[PDB]
């Protein structure tokens, strides 16, 4: 069937960021996975039968599917070790599990609300969004990433939500963009990102 | 959201200014420490690993060997933040054994010998009390009243042993007389720096006396500091005395068997022992001739720790020189404890003449310059390819 | 009279010897006063019918092993050899002493324990009986601090009125009707709040059943007992203050053993406070010839406990003190000096314990002892530290990551990752062989091969010309 | 360490059971060793040089 | 004598002589008033931060030197962090502000 | 210094308490009013959502982070699998119950008396779904109690106050559970005076 091999099974989404957040860590460890850009109205058959909760994405490896944005990219970082993506000290480790919770519950609602919100909210959210992302400017001077030398998962929660910057109508404004805009030159063109990006999500780059 | 902007700066107070200093409240001295040192013993005498809950602890001031628990159950590189369940050491660097603090929990208050015996007695002129009377109350020799009420007694009448005893037979309530160092923590605790602040802002005007209204404005200038500053009065009576970290008072082992202790482990053992006994007499319920002699004996050992010498000079045991307390470590050697410092890359030799030199050049022997400029020389021998690696340039200069 | 004296030893004596010594017949006068004191207590627990509630389970489980003879009895006054004839003489009046009120309602319950006076207890569980009824007062007393506040700050009544009708009893329905019927705004107000006044004192209604007796007798079951202890508190103190002059005469022989003088004569007090605790005058021997043991017992048990920095146990200071009591007796006889082996003959150690007892007792040299010439130097300026590392020792390990990131980079792809995962190179903890087999998806004994033959490739020369350069 | 722990497996450098703390002449000195004396605790054998 | 790197003292991490390599010279109080007389203030900062007392600020100035990059990141000396633990161990409460 | 801003009632605060009192952490709780602690925690918690942990450097607001940190740092006894295959089972099994059942109990308490039945019986038939499986292991899919059952012990205990119970079936292989886990000292010495009057244990 689906898990009949030692291979994965990922009923990913071609636009939904859960796929694109997963695929970065999914491919950043150099593993042979299967991509299936599929829709909500009509995904593939296996994505609905063995998936009794029916989310996107959905990874299946010889025992059962694993559906979440967190449970997936955690299952891979704890089973495929090298290179590593999360620190060792449990003090500064779970806090690295905190920014991911202060983004999926802080900067996610500013994406859905701009997807189903009124005309002012789309800029109101873009108001609370664009300036707030400038309130985090001086961070990048100290650390080459989000307060961590190594490329860790807390950075992967940003770039897929920094790759949809103007795709939902956003552009920077103010003093100090050269610190963050120059920072985007350091993350947006990595092997973990370059080979991982979905071409459908690229055309909003020009 | 400056919070994430905060913690980046919160853990980054290297750009700063304005070193700020002020008194320390017992709810804060309890907030530097990581645990309550509660025994007098230091190490094990057989296997020199340090004991538990003693002065040189490892559950309190961190581990001993770098990145490794104490028992010997967590050495690997896998676990590097966990705290060992057997002996609750946190497996981190042994540098952190140098910047953690403990704290002892005193079983009875005790005056801070700086703010009690520095010549203008900051406990005195905050209460308008002659210093020869405060010191007659911190030895339990003479009662003092609190909250007189409607009787023939002020708030600070010094009832002697009899005058109170010739007073308490007439009243049992409306009247409260304490004694000892736990009294001055009651005079202060109920005094208010605003009622008697402005009320003295008038009493100075009536007073026409070139000596009275000259130091009268000295007291009211001290009351006027304990309000805007933010320091309550009763924080000058200690209740939890914090302990230095165990690498700024080392117990290093000499070569041969002997140890070379600092002179604080001879003084901390003398407070934790006397305090540890006074915890006991209040359970065995001894008469008030002994326990009343205990507090008087503890308070002489917390004030032999801060500034030892303003008393009987509690000379060292096993030797005949006075111990060296904390405030005898910052005090002047004619130069500051910190910087105003020895220095690497130096030398010295006998000067001679050499009258063939230009005005702007001095000789420098080959045997010296080859020793000051070593880390530069290592640069060339690995840059010109003459040495493959640095360990093979150290054997070409030797 | 306070002539500017500072040190406490001036202040200890200045108040210690104000009291007066005691003649011998005085001492018997005091102990005969304590000896009635406890009898005001222990005989004030026979009044407690629950006195055998803690012990009825013991002799109902002593044979069955829940109570041991060493915690409750010591041999009756005036095992199966002794227990089955005294506790057995209480198995008759045990429950039969309530046949009246199951009138003579208080004779039999008294007669249950009226003979209890000859029953002997042990220091173990005497506390609980004082610890049992103690909390019953806070289960009845401080709760009663709500009744007053309920009547004074909660109903405008005074507090000193309703207590005449209700307190002591602590259970009846007096203020249900007594303080209600006064035709006042608060008396009529009692029924307005007439639940929490009686529901709060319900758990204490368990208490009178908790001991089976009413609250009135419960009051005199513990309140009469409080006088018995305090009849002895002031009693024992008069002896600790009288013979207090003795400890100074005993604690001056030890004046230099690392302990201050004033920490010595305070350790004897905790000794002497125990001697008069277990003092017994019937054997005739005067107090001084018994308090001289418990006193000196302490100051030689404290010196072996808080005299050293690096503490050595108490069972060993007896062995160190023998090596000096015996290496000092072989010093006059032998004349010259003692060897390290004649002690093995003279004493009976195994010829090496005498060599391990000799590397212990030396104390620590203080780290501020001024070294020779008394210059501006101390000992603490010459003891360097070894925890640090040579900055050349830390400039190689920083350099070594150059090679093993370059030499090991000149490998292949699949054959270098496992070489980097089979050690901790550039990662977290290392890994097991087939632990990696679940990483490369091909679980077999090839993983012991790919690393195997590849690391032979790095072993050959000119791929190790820079790596070899680190080994000496 | 982890990096060097590969450096051993590559060549087979047998780890040290015993550390070297001999007595070497202080730097900047040179002179014939004119005399040697050996003291021994009574109870340990004398090697041949002793 | 002459010394380029060697032992370091125990409580305060400055140098000394006990390890076949004597201390550095004494850059005493009198010799800092002769580097403030001149305007010299980079020589003075390294002469009591990197060369003597800092802990992880001098194991970089030895690895910058061996690579030909003469430049230092000072950090705060270790003989001032002991003067805050020796004052807090009294009643006093010394700290630093934030700006 | 390890404080906890627990609720005295809510199952979430009862979640973390089972982890603390199990591992043996020397902690100290600061209660909330009803489920609202003071406004004096917004400084260390911009969400102001209990529970919240504070130990000398840290701030954490979730049952996920607060409860797994105490596992990844206080190692033994361990409340998780050992090899990565089974963590995703446990790490995801607890995503089921925290999504289906817990928010299901909203309308049973925060939903009108109409929808209280809408949640009541549709969930009860689930309550005996895994019930026969307790003849597999002692605990919920484990021979030794682990983090996965940490969402049930504070869940089952809230049954009689909620309203749904056991009647005939659903109590045969199920009630052996609560008589086996409700006696462990961790769940023994975690019960509070407020969370105790939801049953007779
Ligand atoms: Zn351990």
């Amino acid at each position: 069937a689906a898990n009949k091999r030692s291979v994965m099974t990922l009923f990913s989404g071609p636009t939904d960021i859960y796929s694109h957040q997963v695929r970065i860590v999914l491919a950043e460890k150099g593993v042979s996975f299967e991509i299936e850009h599929v829709e909500k109205d009509n995904p593939p058959q296996d994505l609905i039968d063995l998936n009794p909760n029916q989310s996107v994405p959905t990874l299946v490896d010889r025992e059962l599917t694993l559906w979440e944005s967190r449970i997936i990219m955690e299952y891979l970082d704890e089973r495929f070790p090298h290179p590593p993506l999360m620190p060792v000290y449990p003090v500064a480790r779970g806090e690295s599990r905190l920014y991911m919770h202060r983004i999926e519950k802080d900067w996610y609602t500013l994406m859905n609300t701009i997807i189903n919100g009124s005309a002012s909210e789309a800029d109101a959210a873009r108001k609370q969004l664009r300036e707030e992302l400038l309130a985090i400017a001086p961070v990048f001077g100290q650390k080459p990433y989000f307060l961590s030398d190594e490329f860790s998962l807390v950075d992967c929660y940003l770039a897929p939500l920094l790759w949809r910057l103007p795709q939902l109508g956003i552009e920077f404004s103010g003093p100090g963009a050269k610190e963050l805009k120059g920072y985007m030159t350091r993350v947006f063109e990595r092997d973990s990102f370059l080979a991982s990006l979905t071409e459908a999500e690229r055309e909003m780059r020009l | 959201k400056d919070l994430l902007k905060f913690l980046k700066a919160q853990t980054k107070t290297e750009e700063f200014d304005a070193i700020k200093i002020a008194l320390a409240s017992p709810d804060m001295i309890r907030s530097w420490s990581f645990g309550e040192v509660k025994k007098p013993e230091t190490i094990n005498y057989r296997t020199f690993k340090p004991e538990r809950d003693g002065l040189f602890c490892a559950r309190i001031f961190g581990p001993v060997k770098d990145y490794e628990c104490l028992c010997g159950k967590y050495k690997r590189l896998k676990h590097r933040g966990v705290i060992c369940e057997k002996c609750g050491v946190e497996v981190t660097q042994t540098k952190v054994r140098r910047e953690r603090m403990g704290h002892i929990e005193l079983a009875s208050p005790t005056a801070h010998i700086w703010f009690l015996k520095s010549l203008p007695s900051r406990i005195g002129l905050l209460l308008d009390m002659p210093l020869r009377d405060i010191e007659r109350v911190l030895y339990f020799e003479s009662y003092v009243v609190i909250e007189g009420g409607m009787t023939n007694l002020e708030r600070q009448q010094i009832l002697t042993e009899e005058q109170y005893l010739d007073a308490l037979e007439e009243f049992g309530d409306e009247f409260d007389a304490k004694m000892g160092a736990e009294a001055i923590q009651a005079l202060l605790k109920s005094m208010d720096l605003e009622q008697e602040c402005e009320q003295l802002r008038e009493e100075l005007n009536e007073t026409n006396s070139e000596t009275k209204r000259k130091k009268l404005t000295k007291r009211i200038k001290l009351l006027e500091a304990f309000v805007q500053s933010g320091n309550k009065p009763e924080w000058m009576i200690l209740t939890v005395l914090p302990v230095l970290p165990p690498d700024l008072r080392p117990l290093v082992p000499l070569d041969g068997g002997r140890f070379a202790t600092s002179d604080l482990n001879d003084l901390y053992r003398r407070v934790i022992n006397r305090n540890n006994r006074l915890k006991r007499l209040l359970d065995l319920a001894a008469p008030d001739i002994i326990v009343r002699n205990e507090k008087r004996m503890l308070q002489e050992a917390v004030d032999a720790l801060l500034d030892n010498g303003r008393r009987g000079r509690a000379i060292t045991g096993s030797n005949k020189r006075p111990l060296k307390s904390l405030a005898d470590m910052i005090k002047g050697k004619q130069g500051r404890f910190r910087q105003n410092k020895r220095v690497d890359y130096s030398g010295r030799s006998v000067i001679t003449v050499g009258p063939y030199l230009r005005l702007h050049q001095c000789g420098l022997p080959k045997k010296m310059a080859l020793e000051l400029f070593k880390p530069f020389i290592y640069g060339k021998l690995e840059l010109r390819g003459l040495a493959t690696t640095i360990k093979a340039a150290k054997k070409m200069v030797e | 009279e306070i002539g500017r004296t500072t040190d406490p030893v001036r202040m200890y004596m200045r108040e210690m010897g104000t009291v007066e010594l005691l003649t011998r017949e005085g001492e018997i006068d005091i102990a005969k006063r304590i000896e009635d004191g406890i009898n005001q207590v222990q005989c004030s627990v026979a009044e407690y019918p629950e006195a055998i509630t803690y012990l009825l389970e013991q002799y109902d489980r002593v044979e069955a092993e829940e109570a041991r003879l060493s915690d409750l009895i010591t041999g009756f006054v005036d095992d199966p050899e002794l227990a089955r004839e005294k506790f057995a003489e209480l198995r008759a009046q045990y429950v039969v002493t309530r046949d009246t009120i199951k009138a003579t309602a208080q004779e039999e319950i008294l007669k249950l324990s009226e003979v209890f006076k000859q029953f002997r207890l042990v220091p173990k569980q005497f506390d609980y009986l004082v610890n049992s009824m103690r909390v019953m007062m806070d289960r009845v007393r401080t709760q009663e601090r709500l009744i007053m506040k309920l009547c004074v700050e909660q109903c405008k009544m005074p507090k000193k009125n309703f207590i005449t009708l209700f307190t002591g009893n602590e259970t009846s329905d007096t203020w249900f009707n007594a303080a209600i019927a006064m035709n006042k705004p608060w008396s009529e107000k009692l029924h307005d709040v007439s639940e929490e006044v009686h529901r709060a004192l319900q758990k204490l209604q368990q208490i009178e059943e908790e001991t089976g007796l009413t609250i009135e007798q419960v009051k005199d079951i513990n309140r009469r007992m409080s006088i018995g202890e305090a009849k002895a508190r002031r009693a024992k103190k008069e002896m600790v203050e009288a013979n207090l002059r003795l400890v100074i005469s005993i604690a001056k022989k030890y004046t230099n053993r690392g302990l201050q003088f004033l920490d010595l004569i305070q350790e004897g007090n905790i000794g002497l406070m125990k001697a008069v605790d277990k003092f017994e005058y019937r054997r005739g021997y005067k107090f001084s010839t018994y308090a001289t043991w418990w006193i000196r017992q302490a100051i030689t048990r404290s010196i072996a406990d808080q005299a050293r920095t690096i503490r050595i146990p108490v069972h060993m200071i007896e062995t160190i003190n023998k090596l000096n009591r015996i290496s000092r007796q072989m010093l006059q006889e032998m004349g010259r000096e003692p060897t390290p082996e004649e002690l093995a003959e003279r004493m009976l150690m195994p010829e090496d314990k005498i060599r391990k007892v000799l590397k212990i007792a030396k104390e620590p040299i203080s780290m501020e002892t001024p070294i020779g010439d008394d210059e501006d130097s101390h000992l603490g300026d010459f003891i360097e530290d070894t925890t640090l590392e040579l900055p050349l020792d830390s400039a190689t390990t920083e350099s070594l990551r150059a090679a093993t990131h370059d030499v090991l980079a000149g490998l292949t792809a699949r054959e270098a990752k496992v070489l980097r995962m089979r050690f901790g190179i550039d990662m977290n903890t290392d890994y097991t062989l087939e632990e990696v087999g679940k990483q490369f998806d091909v679980t077999r004994e090839r993983i012991r091969q790919i690393e195997a033959k590849a690391l032979r490739k790095l072993r050959h020369p000119s791929r190790s010309e820079v790596l070899r350069s680190f080994l000496d | 360490t982890p990096e060097e722990k590969l450096l051993r497996a590559i060549f087979g450098e047998k780890a040290s059971d015993v550390k070297d703390s001999s007595l070497r002449v202080p730097n900047g000195v040179s002179g014939t060793v004119i005399d040697v004396q050996v003291f021994t605790r009574d109870g340990v054998e004398k090697d041949k040089r002793a | 004598h002459a010394r380029s790197t060697g032992s370091y003292s125990l409580v305060t991490q400055q140098p000394l002589g006990g390890k076949a390599q004597f201390g550095g010279q004494r850059f005493g109080e009198m010799e800092v008033w002769a580097l403030e007389a001149y305007g010299a203030a980079y020589t003075l900062q390294e002469m009591l931060t990197v060369k003597s007392d800092d802990v992880n600020g001098r194991t970089k100035m030895y690895k910058n030197i061996v690579d030909g990059n003469h430049q230092m990141e000072p950090g705060m000396p270790e003989s001032f962090n002991v003067l805050l633990k020796e004052i807090r161990s009294l009643g006093i409460n010394i700290e630093l502000e934030d700006e």
